[PDB]
């Protein structure tokens, strides 16, 4: 589930914000994704 | 190392066992203070007597 096949192939940063973590509300932080990222 | 997994901003290269939160803040305070204080005295007495 990486990014490095489409970055050889079309040579662009990945949009690095990206929803589907978590988030701690009572810290306001965020942890590890919930969703599935592919 | 076995994923080569990298930030999605692609600047660094991070173990698979961990991943990035990108908040790329920046603070600057810069606090300056000038005193300068000038005093100047000048007397002059003159006493003539004939």
């Amino acid at each position: 589930t990486g990014f490095q096949i489409c970055k050889n192939a079309l040579k662009l940063p990945v949009l690095e914000v990206l929803p589907g973590g978590g988030w701690d509300n009572l810290r306001n932080v965020d942890m590890g994704r919930v969703m599935d990222l592919t | 190392y076995t994923n080569c997994k990298t930030t999605e901003d692609g600047q660094y290269i991070i173990p698979d066992e961990v991943y990035t939160i990108p908040q790329k803040e920046s603070n600057l305070e810069m606090n300056s203070e000038v005193l300068e204080s000038w005093m100047n005295y000048q007397s002059t007495t003159s006493l003539s007597i004939n």
